[PDB]
DNA sequence: TGTCGTCAGGATTCCAGGCAGTTCG
DNA sequence: CGAACTGCCTGGAATCCTGACGACA
């Protein structure tokens, strides 16, 4: 079905597009009048990802029907490599089965891409007991998933009623990462009981690459229940993931 | 060195040339069939520095597959044809299977096949005491296109019948035209060389031109309106080390305008037919599909010199006249047992009947993969040309003309250590309407004694 | 001597062309090389072995068979046409570098060749091409 | 044949080697009274360099008796890579066949170097009227020509009046890049008649690759002619290319 | 077994972010 | 008197360059 959609600052949105195609090559987008969804699952079943990003986001937003639309985010990726902030990100789609990208401002480019159907594992997202929440930015992710990879492969979740700190020991090298309120890399902290998981460190590592460092990023878990990484765009949409814990710490 | 621009002689006044309309349509032109949108066109998906070799050589064996699989389903004799793949379903049925002959092996119990189709591969055991043993036997085996008519077995397929790519015997005769009209088939020129029958060929183009010497050739001569000459115009560049104190024109320019100052004293009424060869500056691979656009100035510069592809079916007055080289005689009379250089016609016959032009791999001629098939003939072909072999010799195989061309140079000391003796001044004029050899033209008299 | 001796014979060489005061004459000392190179290209060019990934040893017939029937591997064909590629602009540079006879129809007609197999109009012949500016002078002064 | 000439500057001149560099491999800077110049093709046959260099743009410019010198462009190439545009260029003949080129910086660095006998055949390029003159900026041809080189090969140029566009196509990607005078990206239009042609994007990258982004950039191209882009150097300098159109598909 | 294709780490530049010198509210 | 205008220094994102690993006859 034909749709228009525009969007302003292309170059925030390619954090997303990166965050997004650095797992799966390939994203489902679940298109609505009321806004446009996405739940693409890892072929690994590790990391659910689901974008929500309501109309109000979109300046100009035309909904004829909604629909399902399959982008191949690996030549999407390419699409917006080069795309600027104070540029205008256009997405229209006509009657075929194809995307036109017109891309307004300083010049007009437009793209047509082929829609290809995409294959993903139908998992939603149940009401889990998430009793561990924590807000931090994106140079502690970094910091935090990076400087945990150079110590071991594995992460543990501790968190208390004021305190998030996050062990990891392979054999030898031991870290601990404590956020506090006192520094700037704890905001706010939602954690009634203590809880403690575990969890990878290459995924986030994947997950993180794409995001920024200036980017506030919710967490929450619980007591071995699957992370929920979510996080709102322009104060209104909102990036959800799930993450499955592991056995091992 | 000279550069043949001086003979220039204008027709004899004496000789009547008849004026009468002269029909003229080419049929396989390389331009509009296979490079419009399918050469240029392989596969356009590929990495940075890709290869087009593996897909037009794929596909050229595929495009065979559908040519003279329809071939064999045009006639009306060959029935139950399934794929080798699905010859494990039919328990002791005989069908017919279509594939490709990989290599022939000999055993004491019979002739075992390796045919391999598109869908599969299988073994095609057939006993020596057979009716289709000496076709499948004398066949070409390094590539041919085959049918059989049999039962599987524990591995091995037991065929009892044998389906040959042969032109149909029953075809339907050509109307009788209202106008006569001859044509002349020659090849091997090779100019260049310091061998050369230069007497033969000026005697040749003086003859041309009305000055006959028996009264009968006044009537062939008089009606003859198309020229066509095979290949091989130049002796070569970069065969043998010997070449150079042989080569009389060391310069290429110079033969392609020694040999366009030669080929002008044609009068502008007989049509002109000029193929390319492996032996000139132009592209040596087959299929050929003209000259080059630096040396060929002077030929492109004259209208009357037509530069057709090769190969080529020109159809005129309806009939198809397919014009090719190739070197599938040699393969041949080098591969397959009692066939020689003296019986040419006798190793034309076996490639007569495949539809093909050169499928032997290996020999002295490189062949560029294509995605299409060109050289199987689909349809029924009223003259098959050939040549490389210097001698020239009639035949008639189910209607199918067949004949030679010849050549117009001296033997060589290369041809002397090959035990080949070449026939030059071979001249055969055949007929157009009859699609037969009217009559012999030897100016062997000029020229050495075999 | 690929190393020495082949510099050996780019530095004697071209004090040769300093010695023949710009006249050259058609000669075979590279030739010596380049004919091996035109009967392996097209020698080998008709060739095409295939040869699967897993086998080596095991070559295939050369008409096409779409994949190995022994190993699982795609065939992979030796044309020649990669290999050659590089010793070509060695001596085609020096060739190029000089406007002679005899040996043009030698030169470009392998590249052509290979411009024929696998398939840029120049706006002039620029890049020392005998072609277009030596069939000018030909044709201008018919 | 001794010559002196000091150019302000390092950088400015070490784009003009980086995009000859990358788009010729073997070049001799012919030196004359009014300038440097060069007028040469790419030994593969892809473009066809013109770099026309007046006396103004050189502080000092001393000859004695005009020349003509071979400059690897690699070597040079390297010379120049880190050389400061803050430094002082000085470029120094003498009577040997030396080449000395003297730094005035932060560090003296007094060079010397062989000059080879390049066998450069001086060509020129004939006049003729192409109907077809655009003027565009540099750093939309970088954005206008990185992007669309990925999903295709070949790009096509269709300049109307008061209009430009350049679109490409291919297999399931296309793209177009439509500029006119009202736009932010296309300074002027001097395009009379209707004018469409094919070229290769693939060569367009590198010959672009070393432009900038204010500078001023003039195509001049026709249907069935060769393509040209000219721009200036400090509003004197001229360097021209010219590439001969496809003749393929 | 050498050599070609490909990926990750380091270096580079423009823009955002942050910091001097001067004048009028 | 103190921030905006103007101009300038530095980190971050995009780009370019290079070393190391895996494959083929
Ligand atoms: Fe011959
Ligand atoms: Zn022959
Ligand atoms: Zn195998």
């Amino acid at each position: 079905m034909p749709f228009e959609v525009v969007f302003d600052g292309a170059k925030e949105f390619a954090d997303l597009i990166a965050t997004a195609s650095n797992l799966i090559d390939e994203a489902a987008f679940k298109f609505t009048e009321e806004g446009i969804s996405m739940r693409a699952m890892d072929p690994s079943r590790v990391v659910l990802i689901d974008l929500n990003l309501p109309e109000s986001i979109f300046s100009k937003y035309e909904v004829e029907e909604p629909e399902t639309i399959g982008i191949n985010m690996d030549q999407f990726k390419k699409i917006l490599k080069r795309g600027k902030a104070k540029d205008t990100l256009i997405l229209r789609k006509g009657d075929e089965n194809f995307l036109e990208i017109t891309f307004e401002g300083t010049a007009k480019r437009t793209f047509r891409l082929p829609l290809i159907d995409v294959e993903e594992l139908e998992l939603e997202l149940p009401e889990l007991p998430f009793t561990a929440k924590v807000v931090l930015l994106g140079e502690v992710l970094k910091e935090g998933i990076k400087d945990a990879s150079l110590v071991s492969d594995a992460i543990k979740f501790i968190a208390k009623e004021n305190e998030f700190t996050m062990k990891a020991e392979g054999e030898t090298n031991e870290v601990e990462i404590r956020l506090t309120l006192e520094d700037e890399g704890l905001l706010d902290l939602e954690v009634e009981e203590e809880t403690k998981s575990a969890y990878g460190i290459r995924y986030l590592s994947d997950m993180v690459k794409g995001i920024g460092k200036a980017d506030e990023v919710i967490l929450r878990f619980g007591n071995e229940m699957p992370l929920q990484m979510e996080y709102m765009i322009r104060d209104e949409g909102r990036l959800t993931f799930l993450l499955a814990p592991r056995v091992e710490e | 060195y000279s550069t043949y621009s001086d003979l220039v002689i204008a027709p004899k006044e004496g000789f009547h040339y008849r004026a009468k309309e002269i029909p003229d349509e080419w049929e396989l032109a390389f331009d509009v069939k296979n490079v419009k949108f399918e050469v240029p066109k392989v596969k356009n998906a590929q990495s940075k520095e890709g290869e087009v070799i593996i897909q037009a050589y794929s596909s050229y064996f595929k495009s065979r597959l559908k040519k003279m699989r329809r071939i064999f389903r045009e006639n009306p004799e060959i029935g139950t044809i399934v794929d080798i793949a699905k010859l494990s379903y039919v328990r002791e049925d005989d069908v017919t299977i279509i594939g490709l002959v990989n290599e022939k092996r000999e055993t004491r119990k019979g002739y075992l096949f390796e045919i391999e189709d598109a869908t599969g591969r299988i073994k095609v055991f057939i006993g020596s005491d057979k009716e289709g043993a000496n076709e499948a036997y004398s066949t070409i085996m390094p590539d041919s296109v085959v049918a059989f008519r049999g039962t599987p077995g524990k591995g091995i397929f037991f065929a009892n019948r044998v389906f040959l790519p042969d032109v149909p015997k029953f075809k339907r005769s050509k109307p009788p035209l209202e106008e006569k009209v001859y044509a002349i088939l020659l090849s091997d020129i090779h100019v260049g060389s310091n061998k050369f029958c230069e007497e033969a060929f000026i005697k040749f183009l003086e003859w041309l031109n009305g000055e006959v010497n028996s009264r009968t050739e006044e009537e062939l001569v008089s009606r003859i309106k198309y020229i066509i000459i095979g290949g091989d115009v130049v002796d070569g560049v970069g065969i043998y080390p010997g070449q150079y104190n042989e080569l009389a024109i060391p310069d290429i320019f110079d033969q392609y305008e020694a040999l366009a100052n030669l080929l002008k004293q044609v009068p502008d009424h007989i049509t002109m037919f000029i193929g390319p060869g492996n032996h000139d500056a132009a592209r040596t691979a087959l299929p050929q599909p003209g000259f080059y656009e630096e040396y060929a100035k002077p030929l492109y510069k004259l209208k009357n010199a037509v530069i057709i592809s090769n190969p080529a079916v020109i159809r005129l007055h309806g009939r198809d006249f397919l014009v090719a080289h190739g070197r599938g005689i040699e393969d041949v009379v080098d591969f397959v047992p009692n066939r020689s250089h003296h019986r040419p016609a006798e190793a034309m016959v076996e490639l007569l009947k495949l539809r093909h032009i050169a499928p032997t791999f290996g020999n002295k001629v490189p062949i560029a993969p294509d995605p299409e098939d060109t050289l199987v003939i689909e349809s029924v072909p009223d003259l098959f040309q050939a040549g490389h072999v210097h001698v020239m010799q009639y035949k008639t195989y189910n209607g199918v003309f067949v004949i030679n061309t010849g050549t117009w140079q001296a033997q060589t000391e290369f041809q002397k250590m090959v035990n080949i003796i070449p026939t030059p001044a071979r001249v055969p004029i055949i007929d157009v309407e009859t699609a037969r050899l009217r009559a012999v033209v030897r100016f062997d008299q000029f020229c050495e004694g075999v | 001597g690929d190393m020495e001796e082949k510099v050996a014979r780019q530095l004697a060489l071209a004090e040769r062309i300093r010695a023949v005061d710009e006249h050259h004459v058609a000669e075979t000392i590279i030739n010596s090389h380049l004919v091996p190179d035109l009967r392996g290209n097209l020698r080998s060019f008709t060739r095409q072995e295939f040869r699967c990934v897993k086998c080596n040893t095991k070559y295939r017939r050369p008409p096409l068979t779409g994949k190995c029937p022994k190993c699982g591997g795609k065939i992979v064909l030796t044309v020649s046409k990669g290999a050659i590629e590089k010793y070509l602009p060695t001596a085609k540079m020096l060739v190029t570098k000089y406007r002679v006879k005899d040996y043009t129809r030698q030169r470009i007609c392998i590249t052509e060749k290979d411009i024929k197999t696998l398939f840029q109009r120049t706006l002039m012949g620029f890049s020392a091409d005998i072609c277009e500016k030596m069939v000018k002078e030909r044709t201008g002064h018919s």
